[PDB]
This record gives C-alpha cells, sequence and structure tokens, in this order.
C-alpha cells in the first residue's frame, strides 16, 4: 500500500547527542496521519507522537516530530540512556495502515575487534549423521561484520546460519556465532575448514581454520 | 488502571484454530476503535484487524476470510478468532485502541505469542564445543555447548549449576530447515585453567521434560 | 402518446452544484426539489465529474420519469472517502457521518474541488465526526457536539483522557495527495410517494 522506508537502518550515537530519524513515504501522506512508536526488546510498542508533531501524554519534551508530504522526522534533542530502542513510524490515513521497518538506536562506543574461535563437529554428533561447525565472534563493535566460510578455499554460501546477541548492558558489545551444517558424508569429502572474518577493528581479515 | 491484558496464545499446527482474548479496564471496548497488531519474530509490525465502535470490521488482505474480530460488552473484552492458521501467522499479537488523529494508538497490551508449526515436541541433543588446541587470542580460550534439534521454544542454559556467569554468551535460538530450533551457548575462560577447572553445561527443556548436563573438556 | 404535467419552473440545480460554499459532511445540506423540470443528461455533461454513478435508474432513461420529490444532498469529503458514498458501504463517513440505504435508488456525483476548498495555511472549516457510539440510520444527520465518553468516567463536558471532542478537521491544503484533497459530493434521491408527481424530465406533452 503505502510503503514507509526508514533511514538509517541503525543509528549509532552516544548519550547526550541529538538523534534525527527519517521516515520516507512512497506516497504523499497528510501530516495528521503519521505516528511514531518506540519498542524495546520484549516489550510492547509505546506511542511517542501522533499527528507528526503532537506528543502523547507522558512523553518528555526531548521528543519532537516534523515533516509533510513524503518526508518525516523524529528528533530527540538530547538522548537519555533509556532512549536506545527500536523506533517505528506509521501512517494511518490510507487503508491499510502501515508501519516502517524500524530504525535501531544503538549505543555507540570505541571500535573493538572480535576474538575469533572455531569448533569442529563433536565426535558424538558425528555419530548422529550430521556435522555442525561453529565459528564464534566474541565481544566486538560495531555490529557490521562479514563472516565467510571457506571449505578447501571454496566460498561456502547457502548452509550457514548466524545468530547475534543484543548489545551488552556493561561493555555494550555484540557477540556473533555462525553455524555451518553438513552431512557426515559431505563433511568427510573435504579437508580444510576455515572461517574468515572482516571487521572494522581488524586491519586485515583474520582466519581461524582447522584440519579434519 | 487502564490496562489491556491478552491471553489465548499458544502452539498450533497448520489448519488449526485459536481465539485470542483482550480484557480491558479503564477503557470500554464497545466505545473505541479496537485493533490487532502482530510482529513476526525479528520483524516489524503489521496491522491485522480492527472493529469500530459501531460494529464495522476490517481485516488485512493476508488474513481476510480466516480471521474474525468480535467483542463482548458484558465482559469488556476483545476477541480475534483465527482459523486455517498458516506458518506465516506465527507472531506476537497485540491488542490496542486507536484514537486516530485524536491521539493514535495509546494503550497496548503486553502481547501474546502464537506459534504455527507441524513439528512434534522433541527434546534437544547437546554436543560439546571443545576448546581445540590453544584457542588463544592474548591468552584466553573459548568453549561451549551446541543445543541442536529441539521443539518447541524455549530452553534455558546455565554453566556449572549457575556458578559461572562471567563471560558467558547464550545466543538466541535459530529456526532450522527441519522446523526444529537450534542453539549454542559459549563461554570464554583463561587457557591456564583449562586443565584446572572443569566446566559442565546445564540445559533444561520444560515442554519435553529434558534435563541434560554435558561436560565439555579439551579433546 | 406522451403526457406530463404543465410544469414550467426549472429545478435549482445550479444553486446546488455551483454553490460557492458547501457543508461539512457531518452537517450535510438537504435541498428539497419540487414543482420543476430538470434535464439529467445536460447535468451529466455540464461539467467533468470524477464520479457519476447511478443506482437502479439510468441518467439517459431518467429523462422519461416523473417523481413526487427529489432530494439533493451536498457535502465535502476526502478523495478516497468518496467510495463510502454508496449502498452497502461502511467506514467512518458511512457509519458516523452520511449513510445511504442498502436499497438506494439514485445517483451520486462527485468532483475534485482542490482549487476551491483548499487554503494555503490549511482549510479547517470542513469537519467530520470521528467518534460515535453507533452507526447512523440512512439519511440521518447528527450535529451533536457532546464530548464523547470513551471510558467509564463521565466527562461533565470537559475534554481529557477518555473524553474527546467528536468532530475533527480535514487538513485541506493544495499540496495534498490526490486521496487527501477535497471532493464536493452531490447525492440525488428520488421519492415516489403516491401523490401528484411534481419533478419531471424534459419531455414535451402531446394530446
Ligand atoms: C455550473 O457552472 C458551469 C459554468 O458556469 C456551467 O457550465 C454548468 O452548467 C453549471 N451547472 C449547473 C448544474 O448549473
Amino acid at each position: 500500500q503505502i510503503v514507509l522506508t526508514q533511514s538509517p537502518g541503525t543509528l549509532s550515537l552516544s548519550p547526550g547527542e541529538r538523534a534525527t530519524l527519517s521516515c520516507r513515504a512512497s506516497q504523499s501522506v497528510s501530516s495528521s496521519y503519521l505516528a511514531w512508536y518506540q519498542q524495546k526488546p520484549g516489550q510492547a510498542p509505546r506511542l511517542l507522537i501522533y499527528g507528526a508533531s503532537s506528543r502523547a501524554t507522558g512523553i518528555p519534551d526531548r521528543f519532537s516530530g516534523s515533516g509533510s508530504g513524503t518526508d518525516f522526522t523524529l528528533t530527540i534533542s538530547r538522548l537519555e540512556p533509556e532512549d536506545f530502542a527500536v523506533y517505528y513510524c506509521q501512517q494511518y490515513g490510507s487503508s491499510p495502515q502501515t508501519f516502517g521497518q524500524g530504525t535501531k538506536l544503538e549505543i555507540k562506543r570505541t571500535v573493538a575487534a572480535p576474538s575469533v574461535f572455531i569448533f569442529p563437529p563433536s565426535d558424538e554428533q558425528l555419530k548422529s549423521g550430521t556435522a555442525s561447525v561453529v565459528c564464534l565472534l566474541n565481544n566486538f563493535y560495531p555490529r557490521e561484520a562479514k563472516v565467510q566460510w571457506k571449505v578447501d578455499n571454496a566460498l561456502q554460501s547457502g548452509n550457514s546460519q548466524e545468530s547475534v546477541t543484543e548489545q551488552d548492558s556493561k561493555d555494550s558489545t555484540y557477540s556473533l556465532s555462525s553455524t555451518l551444517t553438513l552431512s557426515k558424508a559431505d563433511y568427510e569429502k573435504h579437508k580444510v575448514y576455515a572461517c574468515e572474518v572482516t571487521h572494522q577493528g581488524l586491519s586485515s581479515p583474520v582466519t581461524k581454520s582447522f584440519n579434519r | 488502571q487502564v490496562q489491556l491484558v491478552e491471553s489465548g496464545g499458544g502452539l498450533i499446527q497448520p489448519g488449526g484454530s485459536l481465539r485470542l482474548s483482550c480484557a480491558a479496564s479503564g477503557v470500554i471496548v464497545s466505545s473505541n476503535y479496537m485493533s490487532w497488531v502482530r510482529q513476526a519474530p525479528g520483524k516489524g509490525l503489521e496491522w491485522v484487524s480492527v472493529i469500530y465502535s459501531g460494529g464495522s470490521t476490517y481485516y488485512a488482505d493476508s488474513v481476510k476470510g480466516r480471521f474474525t474480530i468480535s467483542r463482548d460488552n458484558s465482559k469488556n473484552t476483545l476477541y480475534l478468532q483465527m482459523n486455517s492458521l498458516r506458518a506465516e501467522d506465527t507472531a506476537v499479537y497485540y491488542c490496542a485502541r486507536d484514537l486516530d488523529v485524536s491521539g493514535g494508538m495509546d494503550v497496548w497490551g503486553q502481547g501474546t505469542t502464537v506459534t504455527v508449526s507441524s513439528a512434534s515436541t522433541k527434546g534437544p541433543s547437546v554436543f560439546p564445543l571443545a576448546p581445540s588446541s590453544k584457542s588463544t587470542s592474548g591468552g584466553t580460550a573459548a568453549l561451549g555447548c551446541l543445543v541442536k534439534d529441539y521443539f518447541p521454544e524455549p530452553v534455558t542454559v546455565s554453566w556449572n549449576s549457575g556458578a559461572l556467569t562471567s563471560g558467558v554468551h547464550t545466543f538466541p535460538a535459530v529456526l532450522q530447515s527441519s522446523g526444529l530450533y537450534s542453539l549454542s551457548s559459549v563461554v570464554t575462560v583463561p587457557s591456564s585453567s583449562l586443565g584446572t577447572q572443569t566446566y559442565i553445561c546445564n540445559v533444561n527443556h520444560k515442554p519435553s521434560n529434558t534435563k541434560v548436563d554435558k561436560k565439555v573438556e579439551p579433546k | 402518446i406522451v403526457r406530463f404535467p404543465n410544469i414550467t419552473n426549472l429545478c435549482p440545480f445550479g444553486e446546488v452544484f455551483n454553490a460557492t460554499r458547501f457543508a461539512s459532511v457531518y452537517a450535510w445540506n438537504r435541498k428539497r426539489i419540487s414543482n420543476c423540470v430538470a434535464d439529467y443528461s445536460v447535468l451529466y455533461n455540464s461539467a467533468s465529474f470524477s464520479t457519476f454513478k447511478c443506482y437502479g435508474v439510468s441518467p439517459t432513461k431518467l429523462n422519461d420519469l416523473c417523481f413526487t420529490n427529489v432530494y439533493a444532498d451536498s457535502f465535502v469529503i476526502r478523495g478516497d472517502e468518496v467510495r463510502q458514498i454508496a449502498p452497502g458501504q461502511t467506514g467512518k463517513i458511512a457509519d458516523y457521518n452520511y449513510k445511504l440505504p442498502d436499497d438506494f435508488t439514485g445517483c451520486v456525483i462527485a468532483w475534485n474541488s482542490n482549487n476551491l476548498d483548499s487554503k494555503v495555511g490549511g482549510n479547517y472549516n470542513y469537519l467530520y465526526r470521528l467518534f460515535r457510539k453507533s452507526n447512523l440510520k440512512p439519511f440521518e444527520r447528527d450535529i451533536s457536539t457532546e464530548i464523547y465518553q470513551a471510558g467509564s468516567t463521565p466527562c461533565n463536558g470537559v475534554e481529557g483522557f477518555n473524553c474527546y471532542f467528536p468532530l475533527q478537521s480535514y487538513g485541506f491544503q493544495p499540496t495534498n495527495g490526490v486521496g487527501y484533497q477535497p471532493y464536493r459530493v452531490v447525492v440525488l434521491s428520488f421519492e415516489l410517494l403516491h401523490a401528484p408527481a411534481t419533478v419531471c424530465g424534459p419531455k414535451k406533452s402531446t394530446n
């Protein structure tokens, strides 16, 4: 219907700075029918602003909204620690009402390179009939990080699944795991199992490998 | 009070039916626009259905014909009858009132989780992630467990009966091609104490009544 | 071969369609038309309307008919709200502002009026009812400004939480989207009431 494209994907800021969130609509939307919502992990959405500029009751003065036509903005003048969450815009002037995909407001910190660990499939699970190779990326920032599997120097796409933790409460870092799943027959076909990681904190890509 | 309390969410297979309840206090459901909004795991928000104060009902195109919204004024509760459920309907469903231009959607329930899958409740297989070789970065080493092929959510993982909580990361579950969830839980420890201290996992799975304690050690 | 009453007056359609000001949809205008002649085919072509939909009758065949009284309703709504002005439709406008019967026989005429009803700073003179306890019966006009009670606490005539004013303004600006721009609507209702027909088409009588 109407598509709301929010930008940026993730916004990295320190407490005290000013946050500017963009909501761009695929059609012209009257300013009276745009809303902004805040959602924290595990909680329900909390209404921030309706009518593009009217604050909901109980919302502090640092939240402000503006915009008309196709371009809308949510601005937090001075970020507080409790303002780091996911923010959605919403139009409700054209049926059906639609939301944006959300912008993530994430605490920014110093660049931290990850510790890379690799684990071969356990001998127990090898009995089961399938093989799972796990590559661990421990405590890093920013979240943007490429993880490429190489099996005998062959780029392996299509059989890996990544899982990432939420930003830590103390050091505000992320940890990521990538699981390569194969059959026992295919796992015995090859020899070198490598995990290449590209990150902002790494001068050159680091590779942890083992031999079967 | 002004609360919206939801219930009725659970686990069902494709085709089954479910009725969600949304009990209100401080707000009369038959005098307000009442909406249902859902959020698939790791995704955004999607409007589902609305009922007007005068009785008019509207549904999203993806759930039209299969869902039905209704209310009971005596109980002051809102309902969402879902039939012919599909795998894509798996989401956390919220009820909320709408003030439209007069104040948006200002009251939200806590959410109820609905899962649509044809898998059978099954306990997990647990395998060690041995700290191979040095596993050294500056001196540290990592190890963990691999909680594979279980259904349904969730599982709980602690280390050394809960004694170890420093440097432990229990990732979120991943839905696999088989329809079963898979999980890993790692910990980082000094490589000097690899042979010294012993480490054991503590995996608990209430829906299938499975309790496994695997001991991870160098290999 | 043809016999109609000796009626000479022309129906004041120009008073309705070409009026300088229209009404809000919640307080729609109703013009009672009687003792006059009207050509509905010149009306079909008198301007370039966006929607000219008839139900039951047809505009071409409408010139051959007489009616006791014809009712004309005029108001202003949004662009994509015009679809609610039809039999068997629902919505904020059809339920709480202007309702047509399911057995509706007549025509609904609408045309864009952005150049007329949009102001630069915003035309907040056109209102619409947002909150109402129940639907409207067909051809019912609710002009009450009572504070709408959304909670269990009575309002005592003051606005607040769960106590909202039931009318809202259209934000009519010329830079709005096509669905958000004002559209002037005219509804024509034909009434046969077992009485002398006084509103006929432009057919001339013989002997
Ligand atoms: C309204 O005015 C226009 C221009 O003056 C005219 O062409 C049209 O016939 C008028 N409509 C009616 C119903 O009198």
